């Protein structure tokens, strides 16, 4: 086969150029500065954060961050036009970076990430909240199925915060992994999220739970019969 | 662990074991008397914290220990 | 019995591995990198010492063999490096003796690091490069520390190397330097006594710095001045490079 | 209405969309030549043109206009500076239009145009930096240059896509809006290697670690040439 194909080694893409051109196309006055601050930031987080199996800071993560930054910039523009011109673009990128990276991080790496954010973007700050209706529906479902709800500093605060992060990931993402040790509230978290989303938006939620290691791969995807196709 | 304790106590106070009732009243009384040990640190959390450094045959998981405990307490109510 | 010889070598091994201090609230990138590296080194030391003590007890004493102990004993007798300890890069599968020597040297370096941190003073400590778990993280923390100390941009810093933090253990390959001027030599490798890493905002021969002789793990890139009669194309053809461990 | 067989009228639909895209591209590139003959351009008529034509047609018409203008300048450094200034003012009006609020489809078309025009601006800047006199220099032959011949008797063969020693015809497949890729120099090297392989009637096998740009660059080249690209996820 090797003589029938021409090989090209792709290992180093120009992340800086990709970020700069894509932010310029999305619409950002300080596009070059934002790219030159956001690509070395991912390079910094690649090493100075702790090493984990579920961590990733590659081109897919960078492009997800930039696309979400464009989306939240557009929705903030719509909100201001409801209530334009100069906008906090650095705050927009900070919001996108937090919304995409913070749920992935281990509890000992959140202060490190926020220190890196304060290092790269000095006037960065943060804004988390304004999910009152979903929080109330979550409290209703948690009280319904004998679960405890927390306000952020109460007993269930970390669990409810992780449920909200899961909701954000479902909103701005495509496929999900809930990584955690056995007994961390993953199943209850996504179950109450599905029920609360059903209660809010009216659309019924259906969940198919498949164990991929209890069946063979041929029973998981399918087979072609060798005799007849 | 106090979240799991609260879940066990709530599912004991409601949803009686038979698929108000005298059994439900017995469950409520048992939950009322077991609340001080489960809540805060108490006996159970200190016992778990000590039992984690005791050597076992299979690897010890707090949810396995608490599932055993909750089933035994349901048997006590029965 | 091979068990007696294995127990003798096993008792010989951990005399070069005794204890590491775990050393913790500072925003310096150098201290952050050093504390994560020392915590992973302490975890690795604890795992290795526990494994060695377990094999000592199971061989020269009374202890029932487990499956993990059987696998560990088989790997130790075979002389291949067990996969349970290879938590960093090793050159092309070194033997257990070489791995233990390198690990003991790294632990001595970490003990010196912990002593200096206890006494910040981490700016001027002369630190090697091959003995670090992640030298790339050390170079990145170097760049961040100089950028924070001088308060300019991190992305517009060039590297100038003069033979400013002290790096030791580097070795050239196929050339030697005479007062910051590279000269072609027929020697296999020439050591480097002292290297400082200055940072400036804005015929020079630029050379790679690989992790070991395998030339597979590039760490960073240095710049050097050429001799009067030598040629950069000659340097590139001869494949002169710098290694962090040789 | 005559009710032919389903495959028969589906084949008729396929041929009709191909010839429709060819005719639309011809009139579009006529409009672009009319627009870009002048130096300064009007944002209102530019936005009406954007809304008038489809996304792949506007991107490809901009590519044709830039390629023809830069080849005319190379045939003859003053005209090369003129075409660089034209590209720069097009970037300016595109940036103003994308800063203003637009409907989503027009916004996507503007984003694609901004990406392509940034790539053209970078190529023209490099071509200024090098001292290029004639159009046969490999420093210009390396880039993907587009040729439109209005005198061709066939509508489907009017456009010829060229690389360094490679002749291609546009497939004229309706692709939707897709997603233009930022023209990395790695992507340009990929385009050069893959077009060389296709001219040699071979395959193409980019390789490397995950999350580098292999599948997306193959798909982007396929969409640039206007082909139907199907990605198959192989397993045992
Ligand atoms: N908010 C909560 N309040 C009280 N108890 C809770 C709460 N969330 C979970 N639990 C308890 O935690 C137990 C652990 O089950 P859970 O479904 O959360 O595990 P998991 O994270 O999916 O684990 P596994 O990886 O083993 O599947 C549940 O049986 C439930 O009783
Ligand atoms: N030149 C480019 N411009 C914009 N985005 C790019 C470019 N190259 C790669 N990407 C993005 O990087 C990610 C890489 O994914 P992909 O290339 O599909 O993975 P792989 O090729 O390793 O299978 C994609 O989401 C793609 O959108
Ligand atoms: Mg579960
Ligand atoms: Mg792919």
């Amino acid at each position: 086969l090797k003589k029938l194909f021409r090989s090209l080694a792709m290992t180093k893409p120009d992340r800086q150029l990709i970020a700069q051109v894509m932010l310029y196309s999305q619409g950002f006055r300080t596009a070059e500065v934002l790219a030159n601050k956001i690509v070395p930031f991912f390079k910094l987080c690649d090493e100075q954060l702790s090493s984990q199996s579920h961590y990733d800071f590659g081109l897919r993560a960078l492009k997800s961050v930039l696309v979400s930054a464009g989306n939240v910039k557009r929705e903030r523009i719509q909100k201001i036009k409801r209530e334009a011109e100069n906008l906090p673009e650095q705050e927009i990128l900070i919001q996108s970076v937090c919304e995409t990276m913070v749920p992935k991080l281990v509890a000992e790496d959140i202060p490190l990430l926020f220190s890196l954010l304060s290092d790269v973007f000095p006037g960065v700050q943060y804004h988390r909240g304004e999910m009152t209706a979903l929080r109330e529906e979550l409290k209703k479902v948690c009280q319904e199925m004998y679960l405890t709800y927390g306000d952020g500093e109460e007993v269930g605060g970390m669990w409810v915060e992780k449920v909200l992060q899961l909701y954000q990931i479902t909103q701005i993402n495509h496929g999900l992994m809930m990584v955690g040790p056995s007994g961390s509230g993953k199943s209850m978290a996504w179950r109450v999220l599905l029920k609360a989303l059903e209660r809010l938006e009216g659309v019924e939620g259906v969940a198919h739970i498949i164990d991929p290691k209890a069946i063979s791969k041929d029973h998981l995807y399918g087979t072609l019969d060798p005799n007849t196709r | 662990t106090d979240m799991i304790f609260n879940n066990f106590l709530a599912r004991l106070r409601s949803i009686p074991l038979d698929e108000a009732s005298p059994m439900l009243q017995i469950q409520r009384d048992a939950a009322t008397i077991m609340q001080p040990y489960f809540t805060s640190n108490g006996l159970v959390t200190k016992a778990l914290e000590h039992a984690f450094q005791l050597e076992h045959i299979m690897d010890l998981t707090r949810l396995r220990c608490l599932g055993s405990l909750f089933s035994m307490l349901h048997q006590a109510c029965r | 019995t091979l068990h007696t010889t294995a127990s003798n070598w096993l008792h010989l091994i951990p005399q070069t591995l005794s204890h590491l201090k775990r050393t913790e609230n500072i925003k310096d990138p150098l201290f952050r990198f050093f504390e994560r590296e020392v915590k992973m080194g302490a975890k690795l030391l604890q795992d290795v010492r526990q494994d060695l003590a377990d094999v000592v007890q199971v061989c020269e004493g009374k202890k029932k063999q487990t499956n993990y102990l059987r696998t560990l004993i088989n790997e130790l007798v075979k002389g291949i490096l067990p996969r349970s300890w290879s938590h960093y890069t090793v050159p092309a599968g070194m033997t257990v003796i070489q791995w233990v020597s390198d690990f003991s040297e790294r632990i001595k370096q970490l003990q010196n690091i912990s002593l200096a941190a206890a006494s910040k003073e981490l700016k001027n400590i002369h630190v090697c490069l091959g003995g670090l778990f992640v030298p790339e993280a050390y170079i990145t923390a170097t760049r961040q520390y100089v950028a924070q100390a001088n308060s300019w941009s991190l992305e517009e810093l060039c590297l100038e190397v003069n033979v400013s933090f002290g790096v030791t253990g580097l070795k050239l390959q196929g050339a030697t330097c005479n007062n910051n001027k590279l000269s072609l030599s027929n020697a296999i490798s020439t050591a480097l006594p002292l290297t400082q890493l200055r940072w400036v905002k804005q015929s020079v021969v630029t050379l790679p710095v690989y992790l070991n002789f395998t030339r597979a793990d590039l760490i960073f890139t240095v710049d050097f001045e050429i001799a009067t009669k030598e040629d950069p194309r000659s340097f590139y053809e001869r494949g002169v490079a710098v290694l962090c461990t040789e | 209405t005559e009710h032919p067989k389903i495959n028969e009228w589906l084949t008729l639909v396929e041929k009709e969309m191909r010839v429709t895209l060819a005719k639309l591209l011809a009139e579009s590139v006529t409009e672009v030549e009319i627009f870009g003959k002048a130096t300064s351009i009007d944002p209102n008529t530019y936005i009406t043109w954007i809304d008038k034509y489809q996304a792949q047609l506007v991107v490809l018409s901009a590519q044709i206009a830039w390629s023809e203008n830069v080849e005319t300048a190379l045939s003859s450094a003053a005209p090369l500076h003129s075409v660089l200034s034209n590209v720069e003012v097009t970037l300016n009006v595109l940036a103003d239009s994308v800063l203003m609020e637009q409907p989503p489809l027009r916004r996507r078309k503007l984003e694609h145009l901004i990406t392509e025009l940034v790539h053209q601006r970078d190529v023209t800047r490099s071509l200024i930096k090098s001292k290029i006199d004639n159009a046969k220099s490999f420093e210009w032959l390396s880039q993907m240059r587009f040729y439109f011949d209005p005198k061709q008797t066939d509508v489907l063969q009017q456009l010829s896509i060229q690389m360094a020693n490679a002749k291609f015809n546009y497939g004229f497949e309706y692709l939707g809006v897709q997603d233009k890729l930022v023209q990395t120099p790695l992507t340009d090297r990929c385009y050069l290697t893959m077009t060389q392989a296709l001219e040699a009637r071979l395959g193409g096998s980019p390789f490397g670690p995950a999350g580098t740009g292999k599948t997306e660059s193959v798909k982007a080249l396929g969409h640039q040439l206007g082909r139907f690209v199907l990605v198959f996820n192989c397993d045992e």
